[PDB]
């Protein structure tokens, strides 16, 4: 598989991710890491798109000790919405973003989750799928 | 090897596998040729030569580095070419000799700063040019290429920051032309450069000066004008001062979303009188103020994603010549309040889904007064609850969803009586009780019904259910119902059926009973409990157009011999046969039944 | 070898070149060839750079019939008289040029000529080097 | 396959070997590696973790698309780190860990549009960061890294089209920083972004509005402020009022090269009065008007490649101050006139080279009143006719360049009587016959004198010659003079020589003895006609520092055992052994002496 990964790790939490994806991985940095994840997180993010993004959603499914936590879709890039510059760019392209991503405020307790993260677009091909672990502990 | 042959003879996907030369087993007929992320690091007058009938050629990302004399000397016939993500040094002035009718070519992310890196002289019907993610400062396009032809003209995400009046005469022979400047910061534009000018679409996404825009635009003609940000760009303080310049140019479409209006000034939109259609989608609006002006004869109107509390304070008095309102995904729960919208009286459509919407009674009061409503989408909200003739205030709607929004209806009550026009409804997870015989009254018109996740007393449809009142329906979905069986006679009285979906349920092979009075349907059944289908049954599947039966555990033993020697002299009446397969014997659980040949005596 | 390019065919003039420097090929391609070459051509020009090019020098030696007619040299890069928007790109860089050369006019008498073509920094190593043919017939 | 080793265990030049990982045989040791051009998809912890030494590592064009986690773990003495043409996808936040004190980073070209891309907060004592060639738009350094270091920050071909005072204030930590903005349009820049800035050098070459420019550094204290353009672009015409802005900053030097002047006249300079240097290359000069004002304290002016066709049309009254003159590359012949510089009191250098200047009489008339000159450059120029004392005018003159311009010298004459003072004089390929034996009277001074190139009678130097009275020389250059013979007795009064050059003659060993007064000379006999270099010349070898025998036809067999014997013991006195080569017998021809050892009686 793709190597392991770190996106994160400051403040009690360390995040660990694994490209699931067999033909690439992708690169990813979270800013002001915490337990207590304050709302709109910066991140850093690199891959090669291998479909086009004019139509780009992201599946979270979340679990701790075997069982599900959330399951969760949300849409980055719509025809009638693009939320972000990088929308509509093409399959082929190298992608830099680095900006926010206006995830809401939220407080981690202590212990290990795994996170289960899919960007697709509307036939559900694959752009990015990410396989994390999260550790919250003391700070 | 090994490319997927996605149609015989003509259609040929061999992406990502490595590939330096085009495969020997490539039909001479090929057509449509996807081979992006293959390693061709240069390509010249052999590469391509024998695929003399290619219209579709996409070498996306293939590390491409040179395009040498004649590359595509075979290629007369190519339509769409796609070089986009390749590292290319030089291109041959021959380097497209051959397809003179070309339409359409991406060269995105190619690392050139120049159009004319790209030698197209001899392209003379070119449509399409998509030129983003590159060094490109400037549209001006080189002399001696026909823009005649020319409809799309893209540079997203380029570093273009000025247009010249000589930049925007290299256009001028082009007609109704699409420019997308999106990702450019355009700092200034040349006074005069677009006098008299005509364009389809012109985007200036994530642009940091409006104003500069809207003031070098004067004078323009244009029916779509993109200018809205996006979440990763710095706000600019919006205020009236910002439009001066529209009230100097001719636009029929105009998108602002996610600019920062909250606490606008009823002088926002003065310059807006020309307008048709405005977009405002998450500009953080928390109201709007009563004499918005300039805005009076607008038809088209969205303030999605927005952050009303109520719908009385999108002032609705602002906007009396509106025929289509959107105001979905709001972020906060809206409240429809009585009447908001009365004065909307030329309102045909109406969007409010995705908004938490609850209520004990709707939607009379809401929709007071909008009565020449056709099109209304509730979708996605908490639970309304409605009473009988919910919708008089709408007696002209023909298309109503209500998708995934719990309804709550009396017993015997029948919300949707006196919709006469009402042609498509969608009900799909409002979790109603299907048996009731009232529910469907007054739905004379109705000709497609989607019940998808809704559900029946003890997962059985009876011989009455709520459905025999819809005469003239023709689509019925009703999968995952958690359906356990459907009467013989539960479908009688509808007898312009033509297409039924009964899939990801647990129906037995008796419930193809309930369609014997239908012929030429389309019928689903994949991911059922069919196993055995007797005899009787067979001419019930003979008189269709096209059943599904995939996912279904299939009896292949002589239990079932009629249906199997059906099935093999009915493959024409079949779809997904590929995964219509055996469960029992053990032996051949998994093989396809097209595969299976029993002899029984 | 490196395949042979046709720099130009028009006007009587015809320009084939080959790449000499064994290490890599290059792109050039000349507008508006003919017998009467005009002062000030411009051109068309595709390179990975395997020297800086702070100091960049041109080296021409012609000849027809085996016999040696001219050998010239020309600074396009100084340090004191940077000519060209590339002067000072580095090693490794992807360098494309479209734009004039400074050549004067010159009427070009029907026959074949030989041309070495080649591009050095001020320790000599190769930048670019073509061996190129020149033919010229009546029009 | 395989490196090649420059420096016993420390340097190693790996460069266009197809490298998939640093090679197993490079030594612990090593601290300077040359690897570029080779191939590295990615990087990370494990490529170059044994290197502990590095202080430099060169990763130009490796086809490097990721950069790992802890990439440069290992790397704690680095001091320069190349990047540069690599297609970077991503950087890890701790790929930079290990380089802590790393100096100069190159970056160029690797397909990045912002320097966030690179995180840079490990690196606190950064000098040179080098940006250019990708898609950046602003020069503003990311928030907290540390620029009290900074020397060098260099954008050269980017998208930045304006500077901000937020931009600008990233930078204020720096001192004498330069800033390299070659290649990028400045199309605005924030009033006040520039008040108290200071810099060393200011680029901001090909940029298309000085008036931008001029108006935008108001405030600012600048060394080197480089405004030229290129033969690429098409710039218009500078106008007098564009140069305004400039009465308010201070700025010490201005490179204007490739600019057109419009309307020249009295005040176009006024602004210029406190200018020390002013480079006009190749701004179409044809004249400048006398009476011009704000120059007249400039030190140094440029006015190379220009089309005067007379010195006296630069009207020097314009500059009385000028200590250093360049006008060279004149593209007509320049006439050099009478008197034409007289003004120019403090002259003390002045270039004419390349200028096709002609003459039969110089240089009293052309130099006139130019007394305390102390450079002057007249190579490359056309046919000079000397008489007696041709520099009469310049008698502090320490320097006087004559390479490539023949001279005529009437039999008898001394052109350079009188110049006591000149220590350097370059007379290649001029052409000299260095037999007439007053040539060289009145330089009592003269360290170094190049006659490469120059004519002696049956290519041999007599027992008394013109060289005799130049008792002070060092460096004698007599390359490519066509010598078949030195007398023993030539160069004995040379009593100071420490470097001379027989390169490129007919020499034979016999010229050695030439030498026999001097010690620890730097003496080059490189493609003579050396063969046999008998015992009683090897104490004169001996004596020397450093020789170079190297394209000799040296004699290889017993004959010259004493001398092959003696080179053995002597390779820390010679020069290019490898390149020195036997001439016999046959089976050692083309043998390295250093690879030869003979048995003899
Ligand atoms: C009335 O108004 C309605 C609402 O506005 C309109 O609804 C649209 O309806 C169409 C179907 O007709 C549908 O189109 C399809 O979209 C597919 C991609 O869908 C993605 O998004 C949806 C919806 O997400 C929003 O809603 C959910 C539920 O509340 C919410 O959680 C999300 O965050 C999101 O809300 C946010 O965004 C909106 C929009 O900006 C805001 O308004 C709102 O405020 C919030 O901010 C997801 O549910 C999808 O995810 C499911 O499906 C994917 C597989 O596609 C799964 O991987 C994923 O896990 C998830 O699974 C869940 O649902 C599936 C069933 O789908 C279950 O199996 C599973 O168990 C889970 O429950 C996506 O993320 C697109 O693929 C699809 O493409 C098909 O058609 C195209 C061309 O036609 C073909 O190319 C393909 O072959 C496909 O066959 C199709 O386009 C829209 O999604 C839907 N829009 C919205 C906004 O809801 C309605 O149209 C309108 N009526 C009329 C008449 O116009
Ligand atoms: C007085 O003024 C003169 C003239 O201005 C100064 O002359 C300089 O002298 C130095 C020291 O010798 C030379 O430095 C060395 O340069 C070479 C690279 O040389 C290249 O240019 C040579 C000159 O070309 C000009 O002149 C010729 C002949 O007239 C003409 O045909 C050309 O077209 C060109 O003239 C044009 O350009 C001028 C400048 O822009 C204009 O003024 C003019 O009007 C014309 O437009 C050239 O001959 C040479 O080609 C030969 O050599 C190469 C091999 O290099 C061979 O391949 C060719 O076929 C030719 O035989 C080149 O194209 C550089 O390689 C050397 O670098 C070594 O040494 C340095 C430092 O010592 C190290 O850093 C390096 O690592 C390396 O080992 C060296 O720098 C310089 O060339 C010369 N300049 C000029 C313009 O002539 C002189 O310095 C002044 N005196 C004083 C005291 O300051
Ligand atoms: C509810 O069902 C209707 C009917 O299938 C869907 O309506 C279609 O919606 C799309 C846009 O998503 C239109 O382009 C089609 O023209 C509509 N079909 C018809 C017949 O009008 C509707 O999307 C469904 N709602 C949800 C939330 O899934
Ligand atoms: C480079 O990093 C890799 C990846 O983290 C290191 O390998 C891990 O080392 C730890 C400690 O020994 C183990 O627990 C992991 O199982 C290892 N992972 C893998 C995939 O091998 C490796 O040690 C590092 N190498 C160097 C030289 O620093
Ligand atoms: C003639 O010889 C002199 C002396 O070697 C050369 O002078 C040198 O020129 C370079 C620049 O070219 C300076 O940096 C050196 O400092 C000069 N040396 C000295 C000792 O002053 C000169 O370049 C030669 N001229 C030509 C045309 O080749
Ligand atoms: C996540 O990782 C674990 C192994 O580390 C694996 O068992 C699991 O299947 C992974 N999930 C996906 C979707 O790849
Ligand atoms: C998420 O989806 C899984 C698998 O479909 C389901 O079993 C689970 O119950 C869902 N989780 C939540 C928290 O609803
Ligand atoms: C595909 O091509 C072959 C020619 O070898 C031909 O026999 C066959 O009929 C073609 N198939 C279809 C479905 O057109
Ligand atoms: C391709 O060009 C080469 C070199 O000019 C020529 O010899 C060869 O015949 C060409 N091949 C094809 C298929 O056109
Ligand atoms: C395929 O093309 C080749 C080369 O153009 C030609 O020789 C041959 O006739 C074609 N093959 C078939 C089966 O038509
Ligand atoms: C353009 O300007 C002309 C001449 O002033 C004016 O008559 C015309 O109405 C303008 N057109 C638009 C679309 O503004
Ligand atoms: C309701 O609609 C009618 C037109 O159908 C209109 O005349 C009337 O003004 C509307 N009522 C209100 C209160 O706006
Ligand atoms: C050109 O160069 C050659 C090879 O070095 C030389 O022999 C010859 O003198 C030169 N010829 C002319 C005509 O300048
Ligand atoms: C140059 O190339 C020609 C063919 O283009 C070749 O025959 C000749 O030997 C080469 N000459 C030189 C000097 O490189
Ligand atoms: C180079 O390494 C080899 C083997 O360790 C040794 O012969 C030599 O002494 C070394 N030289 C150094 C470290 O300077
Ligand atoms: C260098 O260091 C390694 C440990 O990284 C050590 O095992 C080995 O002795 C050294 N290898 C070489 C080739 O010098
Ligand atoms: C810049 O402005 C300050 C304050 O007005 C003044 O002291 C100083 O003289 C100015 N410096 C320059 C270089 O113009
Ligand atoms: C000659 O030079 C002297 C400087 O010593 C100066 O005073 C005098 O004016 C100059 N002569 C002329 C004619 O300018
Ligand atoms: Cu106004």
């Amino acid at each position: 598989g793709w190597p392991k990964h770190t996106a994160c790790n400051s403040g009690g939490l360390e995040v660990v991710y694994q490209s699931c994806d067999p033909l690439q991985d992708f690169g990813l940095s979270i800013d002001q890491c915490s337990k207590q994840i304050q709302s709109n997180l910066n991140i850093r993010f690199g891959i090669i798109l291998r479909q086009d993004i004019r139509k780009l959603f992201l599946d979270i499914t979340l679990m701790a000790k075997g069982s599900s936590i959330l399951n969760y879709s949300y849409p980055l890039c719509e025809e009638d919405q693009p939320k972000f510059s990088f929308c509509g760019r093409r399959k082929g392209e190298q992608i830099y973003y680095a900006g926010p991503v206006n995830n809401p405020g939220l407080d981690v307790p202590q212990g290990e989750y795994q996170l289960l993260l899919e960007l697709y677009n509307e036939n559900r091909a694959t752009v990015a799928c990410a396989n994390a672990t999260v550790t919250s502990s003391e700070f | 090897q090994k490319c997927i042959e996605k149609e015989v003879n003509k259609t040929y996907n061999c992406e990502n596998l490595g590939l330096n030369e085009i495969p020997g087993t490539l039909p001479n007929s090929t057509e449509c040729l996807e081979f992006s992320f293959n390693v061709l690091p240069t390509i010249q007058n052999t590469t391509f030569s024998r695929l003399i009938n290619l219209t579709f050629l996409d070498l996306t990302r293939c590390q491409i580095y040179w395009i040498h004399e004649d590359t595509f000397q075979s290629q007369h016939r190519l339509d769409t070419l796609v070089l986009t993500a390749n590292p290319l040094i030089f291109m041959a002035e021959t380097a497209l000799s051959g397809p003179k009718a070309l339409k359409h070519l991406f060269f995105i992310q190619t690392g050139i700063s120049s159009i004319d890196f790209i030698p197209l002289h001899n392209q003379k019907t070119l449509e399409s040019l998509y030129l983003g993610s590159n060094h490109i400062s400037s549209i001006k396009l080189p002399k001696g290429f026909p823009t005649e032809k020319l409809k799309v003209l893209d540079f997203q995400n380029n570093a273009i920051h000025y247009l010249s009046k000589e930049d925007m005469s290299s256009l001028q022979q082009a007609t109704n032309l699409s420019l997308n400047l999106n990702g450019n910061d355009i700092a200034g534009i040349e006074p005069g450069a677009f006098d008299s000018a005509v364009f389809q679409s012109l985007n200036f996404g994530g642009t940091q000066n409006l104003l500069v825009i809207f003031k070098g635009l004067k004078n323009s003609t244009i029916q779509s004008l993109w200018l809205g940000t996006f979440e990763d760009m710095d706000d600019e303080d919006i205020s009236p001062a910002v439009f001066e310049g529209l009230c100097e140019m001719s636009v029929e479409s105009i998108n602002l979303q996610k600019h920062y209006f909250f606490n606008i000034s009823s002088n926002t939109f003065h310059c807006f009188s020309g307008l048709q259609e405005l977009d405002l989608t998450a500009t953080h609006l928390s109201e709007l103020p009563s004499g918005l002006v300039g805005l009076s004869t607008l038809k088209k109107l969205v303030l999605s994603a927005n952050k009303f509390e109520n719908l009385c304070q999108i002032s609705a008095s602002n906007f009396p010549s509106l025929t289509h309102l959107s105001i979905k995904g709001n972020t906060k729960r809206l409240e429809l309040g009585t009447g908001c919208l009365e004065n909307l009286e030329n309102l045909r459509e109406l969007d409010l889904s995705h908004d938490d919407i609850e209520t004990s009674d709707c939607c009379n009061l809401q929709l007071r007064n909008l009565s020449h409503l056709q099109s209304l989408n509730l979708s996605y909200n908490e639970p309304l609850s409605l009473k009988t003739e919910a919708f008089k205030e709408c007696p002209q709607l023909e298309l109503l969803d209500l998708a995934f929004t719990r309804l709550k209806v009396k017993d015997a009550q029948s919300p949707f009586q006196n919709l006469h026009l009402l042609k498509v409804l969608n009900l799909s997870h409002s979790l109603l009780d299907i048996s009731s015989e009232q529910l469907f009254d007054g739905l004379p018109a109705l000709q497609h019904l989607n019940l998808q996740g809704n559900h029946f007393p003890k997962g059985n449809i009876q011989k009455t259910n709520s459905l025999q009142t819809l005469g003239r329906l023709e689509i019925l979905v009703l999968s995952f119902c958690d359906l356990s069986s459907i009467d013989q006679h539960a479908f009688t009285s509808l007898k312009m059926m033509n297409h039924v979906d009964l899939s990801h349920n647990r129906l037995t092979s008796s419930s193809i009973e309930a369609l014997s009075h239908l012929k030429g349907i389309y019928l689903n059944l994949a991911s059922n409990h069919i196993s055995i289908i007797l005899p009787s049954l067979l001419p019930i599947l003979s008189q269709q157009r096209t059943i599904n039966l995939r996912q279904n555990p299939l009896d292949c033993t002589c239990s079932n011999i009629y249906f199997l020697e059906w099935y093999k002299e009915n493959m024409q009446k079949l779809e997904d046969t590929e995964d219509t397969l055996c469960e029992n014997p053990p032996l051949l659980r998994g093989v396809r039944l097209s595969d299976v040949t029993l002899s029984c005596s």
